[PDB]
């Protein structure tokens, strides 16, 4: 009931010390449908669930492409995706014409983080409310990375975010053991396993509502898409229930 | 354990408990006051087809101008608030004629799109447009349908139906939209479409069609070719 | 603003680097000599913005 | 009711601005000032605000010169009687050098109500809330202005601001001569500030200052306590 | 930008009925806020100020506890009130004083420094963007053709040059000792500043001193440089006191 | 704020803004829009009825649905045998204003059900009541109600984030007897809007109700929402109206299959 | 209309009855509620009216594992015949145009029930005090030519202050709700009332109930006089929302 | 209420409070009146500005010379006034450097009604809350007379009046002015009838005119002899009248 | 209440400062525009009438160039404002490139320039609308209106300002082939549309015309007088 003179503004502090449209922002997050991403040794793999909406009015695209050796998959809201997207581009661009050398992960990801959380502090501004989820590879091998509205990353070795997610996480720290040793069919098999524990237990994954992307270390960043996915799909068991 | 009012909805820039933007959505909800739009992606080409609304019969059913052509083989169709789309027009023209000018090609309908969906984002004018678009042409990889909303964000798509009433269009399309069709066919669904959409009759001096394909340039239908059907 | 007399320094630095501002254009060649609480002072300064203290 | 009163650019619904009215109540509560234009001269006095021991007696004044031939004094607010001083020092030299002679009074009082006129019309700031007492002597005739924090200015034979101003201006009334002297200006002058000083007057806690055919100057305590031994 | 706020004492450019700015009054109550009280005392050829220092916690070091300053060689200072906001003004004062040595290619002198300082305060409280100090500053110097100078600005832009001044949460007893003092005698000696300076600061707050609870700062005329004392000398001074 | 430096007043909780601020063409205007917004209870020939509906009618069980995954429950588990007549609507426009229909069993006309799927503003609610119950209450009747809130909507000392969604919450009046199937609501916690006005009337007219609230992570009509519902089908309101669950099941999947486009946000 | 909880209306007769406005902060809502908790008075009845907003929940006064689940409404009454004290708390707010028709079916009831007299806690915006009030108590208080002359005299020796008046004069407290309508029908059907309010901004108003509770306590000497006190209802807990999500901090 | 509080407001009806508020400020100023005759144009205003103590070091109080064949005046705020002024000034002089011909005399009303529409169309400033009157002479009309307003409209009049009380001598402007039949003597006359009823001493008004001789135009300011000779010429006339 | 800002939907995606704006326009007096084969007509009532007013200065007809006029209802200082700046923007146009100046190429300048100020909370729309006649390079007459929101169209005959339907109307029912093929049958016509509404006919009414390859020309009360006349003439051999 006391809460309504402090949240309506991001340079506005409660008095319990809280900044709540940044708690607000954190929610649009949740708006988006499920998303899955994990490693191995050697390669870094997203999957990615589409809308239920019929294929004839909307041609999503929730996987992007920014690099040679970089892919991000997202869950929010798009045209702050849009914005990240290029940005990202860009940096990659300068750099590859700079110095003939990738750019790594970890200092992209430390200026999309220092990009973000300039807008949390400044009035005339909101927070971006989009998530990410980024897979890459280089010297250091493969990563995957999470990114929030908040303007904070973390490093992952399995995560999922979106609408219903926490059954995904779930399986995902069940079996979370296996990871490693697995080869590129396996890790591809239990991603979609768990990325299929977010629908109701009568539905099932087809080749209409599901995206793959993969890097690796002799592997570009490649989207498999529509009848594409179809070998991935074929190997998948039945429900155990 | 007492009730209060709080509102959310009265900046473009705040976040609702849920995560939710409202004049966006109140900007999305203003299109619904314009007329019907139909587009259909077929392998031979794309059809255009909207509905012109008269008010009073005094006025001259020739400065109605909802379909805009653009060059480079590309076409458009509109609904909404009509003074809204004269600013991305200019930028479309204006990034295409660049292109021309340095390159001596024609400039791709995604990057046409992409270009004009940049300036529909800069609301981030303070507040969002109240129109949507639709757009059609033929390029190397073939026949490309777009559609953009007030968000400020373009989808590629092959069936759309925008404007007041597009719930029940949307749904009669995807009946009868097949995976295969001829022009002519697409033509005549699109007709029958807006037929049975309408409140009112269909002479030559109500709809405004442009059907484009990679034989010709623009060919935006005349009085006599549209009285034909 | 000060309510005290100026001093020959001030003078010398202000028209020093006025003169050096227009890079030699204006061509005024000046003597400045005074009296301050610090003694009396004689300069030399020249179109293009040097100066010297000298006897 | 109170919905026209914090807002600097809004009208009333009766047609009044009430920023610039308490603006002026502002300034009334101030410490009183008096002008008197005689015959060969102008002579202007106020009471000083620093009255105690500790205070140095040489570091700030109130009543200040502008050329050879103007002078100042104010009641308000002395933080913007300070900036004020600086501008119209600076448009006095402006004006020399353009013209080659000396700024006539009634120009330098519409350049400085000009720029007074300015933070009336607009939103993020707030008006002066100072008036000035101007004096000068030009072309063998003297002068006194008044200027409002609003950006108006008036000619005055005698005047009083301050506390107290209207049981001033009625001993104004009742004691100005049109045939008077410069010795008798200062007179007067001492003797309308004495009506409301609230205390012994010495020379360490007025301030005076006159303008004549040989310029405009500040008097020193020592003649200030011959004309108060006098009365 | 966010927009003022309506109400007669919660924005700074809005008077009252009365012709008040209670913004700038209730910024001359932070001033308060840090407990202490401040001496600045001028003698014949000397000029002392002293302030008391308080370290409540065992685990802080004691050696980077302090409100005295230095802005240039022979110009010293105390700052009383809001400790970030004085160290900021400190900065200031430097710089600007770095630009008048430029400009005019000599030192800039006491009270065109306070000037400087009370002109750029009071630019604060005209416009709706930026917000007061709460903090007030007190300078120390020695003139070559006047003598020894004491001046102070506080947050409404106001300054004034002084005889003996002081500031904090004990003003006024502190100002009615020093006006005593001083109608009563003139000409003090070195050693007798000093002295008025402490019995002022122990009169006033009822303790008995310990050298390490205060902090004194001296510029004379034999050697114009601002300098700090020492315990030593401090507790050298409390004995001549005590006897 | 619309420009630099611009004086601004704070909101208020209570809406103390324009009630104290207080012509012929002003009160022309004013009648128009209170004719403009006026629920009318017809039996789309297009007549009003000319009383309130429970008083042409005897009624022994009542059962109200709100929103859209109610209504959809209650036409995928309840409606789905026997034959319903619809005897009346309810017409009424607002700003976000979507029917409202009334059935009753043919072999018990003593049963009814309604279907609100629109939003009742403030000032229609109580309209709502006399049009629908009139100024005769029955105590001999039973009602329950049945309408789903967002997750975020609830209170509780953790983070809302971390709650197991959907979950469900009741509302009883004095005279209910029976026990509910779920906990009831939490103290700090309050509901307000139709189901509040349904509630009061019925404590104040001592008639017994009860009312069911589902808190949702999705209020699009999803599956998962809908069948949050199932444990209410065991009770004794609802037991003789349920027959056969598969065929149930089918006509939700079937229902849920064609759902409305959104927009291109929240990709 | 007052609808009792039983089947017979209990006997009002020469009751004093409190009341609170639904003006700026809730003060006189949380008053109300303070007082309630503390004296732990009964329910007797509801007043339907077709005036607020809606609105259910379940007891807010609740101590033990039996009365923690009872019904309540946006309006109810309170009584304790014990000392002759009738309360009613409003816990929605009004919809437009329906104000002064509630007023008067509450003072119709008010005089058709035998009470004698009201007493009305309120509030007032605080942003439009002058420079003298700005230095002065910020209680006032407003009585009826009516009232009895013992109120006038205990009034007048507890040194309390006036409600000014605005510029044939009348009375305006902007913020305030209900109050200028009821105090304007109560003097013209001469009615005892008094108007006790203060000058609050919107925020954590949990302080401002107290103060304004110890005000009324001075006049009234509901409980033992001031030389953990009050009881805070059971309800006043996550009035800023729920917890914290993590990764945050 | 909730609509007059900005310029940039307008009410459901189509209303701005704020311009209507402006043009409310001009009923506290003095009386100004303006007549138009075959062989000049008249200027009378009231003097506010009446005491014992104050000063006359000026040309005159609220008329103002524009240029060699113009000249105005004001009512409502001072400050203000003089910024409109010296705009005036600054647009005429413009205008003859760029041409080399006087300025017309609607083009200068034109471009300063222009500058007092700018600043109730944009938001954060306050209108101007100033009416001015203008007469004059050109080549392409003859002799003018104008009026103004704080919301940037004018027109052309053969005589009308602003300022405080204004209505009733507009009813008697109305009843007494014959049209093409008047000279600079009847002007006159009907000038200090009119005033005397809204409303006498030579000391409380000041009045100008304006002329062509020999292709050329006077602007001149009438002495105390005058007025008092106009005054006592009125009183005498309707002492005459009423004996009768 | 939300109709506060300029840029601010309302829930069902109305903006409510442009309508109170068009609320404005609403209130002027009646102005009207009809074209025919060779001829323009517009017609503007006169509100009221003072009689120690120079008339010339408060005309609600002007000439943008050679080939085009304008016609307004709504507040003045706008229009005024608005004028100046086609006239300007004909100048530099026509000083440019030598080519007249097209009646679409200008009504799209001015609605741009209305468009304009709909876009930020710092500004105010214009509370005008205007009726925009002319001749083409080639002679064909043209007809358009323009909103304050920044939209136009094309028309045969419209009205606009106060009590405008049923002069809508009345064009509606009376506007044939057969009325417009001769200039005093069109100039009739418009006659005849403004008495619908107009207290006295001739008194109060402004009237001007445009033929090809002409200057503007304003009907003198004589001419306008004589019109009336047959008119009613016309009107009383009707009666029977």
């Amino acid at each position: 009931m006391f809460r309504n003179q402090y949240d309506n503004d991001v340079t506005v502090w409660s008095p319990q010390g809280r900044i709540h449209q940044i708690e607000y922002a954190m929610e649009a997050v949740k708006q988006g449908s499920a998303t899955v991403g994990l490693k191995s040794k050697t390669h870094a793999v997203l999957v990615a669930l589409k809308r239920a909406q019929s294929e004839l009015a909307a041609h999503q695209k929730k996987i992007l492409h920014v690099d040679n050796h970089i892919g991000i998959s997202i869950a929010g809201l798009t045209a702050d995706a849009r914005l990240l997207c290029n940005f990202m581009r860009q940096e990659c661009l300068d750099s590859r014409f700079v110095f003939d050398r990738p750019l790594p992960v970890s200092r992209l990801v430390s200026l999309i983080g220092s990009k973000t959380q300039i807008p949390t502090q400044r009035y005339g501004r909101r927070p971006y409310g989009v998530g990410l989820l980024i897979a890459g590879y280089d010297d250091m091998g493969p990563h995957i990375f999470q990114t929030c509205p908040s303007a904070n990353y973390f490093d992952c070795r399995a995560m999922s975010i979106g609408a219903r997610s926490q059954s995904a996480r779930t399986y995902l720290e069940r079996h979370m053991s296996e990871f490693m040793e697995c080869n590129l069919n396996e890790l591809v098999k239990h991603g979609l396993r768990a990325l299929r524990e977010t629908l109701p237990a009568e539905q099932d994954l087809t080749t209409k509502n599901v995206s793959i992307g993969i890097v690796g270390k002799d592997l570009e960043f490649t989207i498999y898409d529509d009848d594409d996915v179809s070998p991935f799909l074929e190997g998948l068991e039945e429900r155990p229930q | 354990m007492f009730l209060t009012r709080s509102e959310y909805d009265r900046g473009v820039n705040t976040f609702s408990p849920e995560g939710r933007l409202f004049q966006v959505e109140y900007a999305i909800e203003a299109i619904k006051l314009g007329s019907t739009a139909i587009g259909i992606q077929t392998s031979e080409g794309v059809c255009l087809a909207v509905e012109k609304r008269i008010t009073s019969p005094l006025m001259e059913p020739s400065s109605i101008e909802k379909i805009v052509e653009i060059d480079a083989h590309i076409g458009c169709a509109m609904s909404g608030l009509i003074a809204d789309a004269k600013t991305l027009i200019d930028k479309a023209r204006v990034e295409t004629q660049n292109h021309w000018f340095t390159y001596n090609e024609t400039m791709t309908v995604e990057s046409v799109t992409q270009a004009v969906s940049n300036l529909a984002l800069q609301f981030g004018m303070s507040r969002p447009f109240g129109v949507a678009l639709l757009f059609g042409g033929v390029d190397e990889k073939g026949p490309q349908l777009f559609h953009m909303d007030p968000s400020g964000t373009f989808v590629q798509c092959d069936a759309r139906a925008i404007g007041s009433a597009s719930e029940g269009a949307q749904s009669s399309l995807q009946e009868v939209y097949h995976k295969s069709m001829t022009l002519k066919e697409a033509i005549k669904s699109s007709l029958i479409i807006l037929k049975q959409v309408m409140e009112e009759k269909l002479n030559a001096t109500n709809i405004e069609l442009a059907t484009v394909q990679p034989g010709q340039n623009f060919h935006m239908f005349t009085k006599e070719e549209l009285e034909e059907v | 603003s000060t309510g005290r007399l100026p001093r020959v320094v001030t003078a010398n630095r202000m028209l020093k680097q006025m003169l050096f501002r227009y890079q030699g254009y204006i061509g005024a060649a000046l003597v400045l000599g005074g009296v301050d609480v610090t003694g009396p002072h004689l300069y030399s300064i020249y179109p293009h913005g040097s100066t010297d203290k000298l006897p | 009711e109170r919905g026209y009163s914090f807002s600097l650019t809004t009208f009333s619904p009766s047609g009044k601005l009430v920023q610039i009215e308490y603006a002026l109540a502002a300034v009334a509560g101030g410490a009183p000032s008096v002008g008197i234009k005689a015959a060969n001269g102008v002579v202007l006095a106020t009471e000083k605000k620093q009255k105690s021991i500790l205070y140095d007696e040489r570091s700030v004044h109130k009543v200040e010169p502008i050329t050879k031939h103007i002078g100042l004094v104010y009641s308000g607010m002395g933080p913007d009687y300070r900036v004020l001083v600086h501008r119209a020092r600076k448009l006095a030299q402006q004006y020399y050098l353009v013209y080659q002679e000396p700024i006539p009074t009634a120009q330098l009082v519409q350049r400085v109500a000009s720029v007074m006129q300015e933070y009336t019309q607009s939103g993020g700031v707030r008006p002066f809330g100072v008036s000035l007492l101007i004096c000068g002597w030009n072309e063998g005739r003297p002068y006194l202005f008044q200027s409002d924090p609003s950006g108006a200015y008036f000619a005055w034979k005698a005047t009083a601001m301050g506390k107290n101003y209207v049981n001033g201006k009625t001993f104004l009334e009742k004691r100005y001569n049109e045939d008077l002297e410069l010795e008798d200006a200062i007179h007067t002058a001492i003797l309308t500030l004495k009506e409301s000083f609230e205390g012994q007057m010495t020379e360490d806690n007025i301030e005076v200052g006159i303008c004549n055919e040989a310029g405009f100057r500040r008097l020193t305590p020592t003649e200030v306590k011959d004309y108060l031994a006098a009365i | 930008s966010r927009g003022s706020s309506a109400g007669f004492d919660r924005h700074i450019t809005i008077f009252s009925p009365e012709g008040r700015l209670y913004q700038v009054e209730y910024a001359f109550k932070a001033i308060n806020q840090g407990g202490l009280t401040s001496v600045a005392v001028r003698g014949k050829d000397c000029a002392v100020i002293v302030t008391q220092k308080k370290v409540p916690d065992k685990l802080l070091d004691s050696s980077t506890v302090t409100h005295l300053f230095k802005i240039t060689e022979n110009i010293g200072c105390v700052m009383t009130g809001m400790t970030a906001d004085s160290r900021s003004q400190v900065q200031r004062a430097r710089y600007e004083a770095a630009n008048w040595k430029y400009k005019y290619g000599y030192e800039i002198p006491v009270d065109m420094l306070c000037k400087r300082i009370a002109d750029i305060s009071q630019v604060y409280t005209q416009n709706a963007e930026m917000r007061p100090l709460g903090c007030c500053m007190i300078l120390i110097g020695i003139d070559e053709e006047q003598g020894p100078q004491v001046y102070k600005c506080d947050p409404a832009g106001y300054y004034c040059g002084f005889k003996a001044t002081a500031a904090g949460v004990k003003q006024t007893e502190s100002t009615s000792f020093l006006e005593k003092k001083v109608k009563k005698k003139f000409d003090w000696t070195f050693e007798q500043t000093v002295e008025t300076a402490i019995t002022c600061l122990s009169t006033v707050l009822s303790i008995d001193f310990k050298p390490s609870e205060i902090e004194v700062g001296v510029v004379t005329v034999e050697n114009p440089k601002f300098r700090i004392l020492t315990e030593a000398e401090i507790d050298a001074h409390l004995v001549a006191l005590a006897e | 704020a619309t420009f630099f430096g611009e004086v601004v007043k704070a909101p208020c909780r209570a809406g103390t803004e324009d009630e104290e601020e207080e012509t012929p063409e002003d009160r022309e205007v004013r009648l128009q829009l209170a004719r403009k917004r006026e629920v009318r209870l017809l039996r789309r020939t297009k007549t009003s009825l000319e009383v309130s509906l429970l008083e042409k009618y005897p009624c022994s069980k009542f059962i109200i649905a709100i929103g859209n995954n109610a209504v959809a429950f209650l036409s995928s588990f309840v409606m789905n045998s026997g034959v319903w007549e619809e005897v009346g609507c309810a017409k009424l426009w607002n700003e976000w204003c979507a029917f409202c229909v009334f059935y009753h069993l043919k072999s018990n006309p003593s049963v009814f059900l309604c279907q609100c799927s629109c939003y009742v503003a403030e000032d229609q609610q109580y309209q709502w009541l006399e049009k629908v119950f009139g100024s005769c209450p029955r105590k001999n009747m039973q009602i329950t109600i049945l309408t789903c809130r967002h997750v975020t909507d609830y209170k509780t000392s953790e983070s809302t984030g971390s709650l197991p969604s959907p979950f469900l919450r009741a509302l009883k009046t004095q005279n209910f007897k029976d026990s509910a199937c779920c906990p009831l609501l939490e103290q700090p916690n309050i509901v307000h809007d139709l189901p509040a006005a349904v509630l009061s009337y019925c404590q104040v007219w001592k008639i017994p109700a009860i009312l069911y609230l589902c808190y949702t992570d999705v209020m699009k009509l999803d599956l998962i929402t809908v069948e949050a519902f199932k444990p209410i089908l065991s009770t004794r309101s609802l037991k003789g109206l349920v027959k056969n669950i598969p065929q149930s099941t089918e006509i939700l999947k079937k229902l849920m299959t064609t759902n409305e486009i959104q927009s291109n946000i929240y990709t | 209309m007052f609808v009792p909880c039983g089947e017979s209306a209990p006997d009002l007769a020469g009751f004093t009855l409190l009341m609170p406005a639904v003006s700026v902060g809730n003060v006189g809502q949380l008053a109300m509620d303070l007082i309630i908790s503390t004296l732990n008075m009964s329910k007797i009845g509801y007043f339907y009216t077709d005036c607020l907003v809606p609105m259910v929940g379940n007891n807010p006064y609740a101590t033990t594992e039996g009365n923690s689940t009872e019904l309540s409404i946006n309006a109810e009454v309170y009584s304790l015949p014990s000392r002759k004290l009738v309360a009613l708390q409003l816990r929605s707010i009004f919809i437009k145009y329906k104000s002064k028709p509630f007023c008067e079916k509450l003072l119709s009831w008010v005089k058709s029930s035998g009470c004698a007299r009201v007493i009305v806690l309120s509030s007032s915006h605080s942003y439009q005090r002058n420079d003298l009030q700005l230095r002065s108590t910020p209680f006032r208080y407003l009585l009826t030519p009516s009232m009895q002359k013992s109120v006038q005299n205990k009034i007048k020796s507890l040194n309390w202050e006036e409600m000014e008046k605005s510029r044939e004069f009348c009375i305006r407290i902007p913020g305030g709700g209900i109050t200028k309508t009821l105090y304007d029908e109560s003097c013209s059907k001469e009615i005892q009332m008094a108007v006790l309010l203060k000058f609050v901004s919107e925020g954590d108003n949990i302080p401002d109930a107290l103060g304004l509770v110890e005000y009324l306590n001075e006049w009234l000497q509901i409980l033992k006089p001031l030389s953990s006190r009050w009881k805070i209802p059971s309800s006043w807990r996550l009035l800023f929302g729920s917890g914290l999500p993590p990764a945050l901090f | 209420r909730r609509y007059d509080s900005r310029t940039t407001i307008f009410s459901p009806e189509g209303r701005l409070y704020q311009v209507e508020y402006a043009m409310e400020a001009i009923g506290h100023a003095g009386t100004c009146l303006g007549i138009l005759a075959n062989d000049g144009v008249l200027l009378a205003a009231e003097r506010r500005n009446i005491h014992k103590l104050l000063d006359e070091v000026f040309f005159s109080e609220k008329i103002y010379k524009l240029n060699e064949d113009m000249a105005c005046s004001v009512a409502g705020i001072t400050s203000d006034a003089n910024v409109l002024t010296n705009e005036l000034r600054l647009i005429a002089q413009r205008y003859l450097l760029q041409y080399q011909e006087p300025i017309p005399c609607e083009q200068l009303v034109t471009a300063l009604c222009d500058i007092k529409q700018a600043y109730t169309q944009f938001g954060g400033k306050r209108p101007f809350g100033v009416s001015l009157l203008y007469i004059g002479w050109d080549k392409h009309y003859g002799f003018q007379l104008y009026q103004s307003d704080p919301s940037g409209n004018y027109g052309g009049w053969k005589a009308t009046c602003i300022g405080n009380n204004s209505a009733a001598a507009v009813s008697m402007l109305k009843q007494d002015y014959k049209e093409g039949e008047m000279t600079l003597k009847s002007a006159l006359a009907l000038a200090i009838k009119v005033l005397n009823k809204t409303m006498l001493s030579a000391e409380k008004v000041e009045i100008a005119t304006l002329t062509r001789e020999n292709g050329k135009t006077v602007i001149r300011v009438l002495k105390q002899k005058e007025v008092e000779q106009l005054i006592k010429k009125h009183e005498e006339e309707e002492a005459k009248a009423e004996r009768e | 209440s939300y109709d506060r800002a300029i840029t601010v939907f309302s829930p069902d995606g109305h903006l409510f400062q442009v309508e109170y704006a068009q609320e404005a326009v609403k209130k002027g007096s009646t102005a009207v525009g009809v074209r025919g084969r060779d001829i323009v007509v517009l017609g503007v009532e006169k509100k009221s009438v003072a009689k120690l007013q120079d008339e010339r200065t408060v005309r609600k007809i002007c000439a943008l160039d050679d080939n085009v006029c304008m016609a307004f209802a709504g507040l003045t200082a706008d229009a005024r404002i608005v004028i100046n700046r086609a006239r300007v923007e004909c100048q530099s146009h026509r000083l440019t490139v030598e080519d007249p100046v097209t009646v679409e190429y200008i009504t799209r300048y001015i609605a741009s320039l209305k468009q304009r100020y709909t876009q930020s909370n710092g500004r105010r729309p214009f509370g005008i609308s205007a009726l925009i006649v002319g001749f083409d390079f080639d002679g064909t007459p043209r007809l358009y209106q323009t909103d304050p929101s920044g939209t136009y169209h094309a028309w045969k005959a419209n009205a606009i300002g106060r009590g405008a339907k049923s002069v809508r109307e009345f064009l509606e029912k009376n506007y044939t082939d057969e009325a417009i093929e001769t200039d005093d049958l069109t100039i009739k016509l418009v006659i005849k549309a403004l008495l619908e509404v107009v207290q006295s006919g001739g008194k109060n009414i402004e009237l001007a015309v445009m033929r090809r390859d002409q200057s503007l020309k304003i009907l003198n009360p004589e001419e306008i007088e004589k019109y009336v006349a047959e008119i009613e003439k016309e009107k009383e051999e009707n009666e029977k």
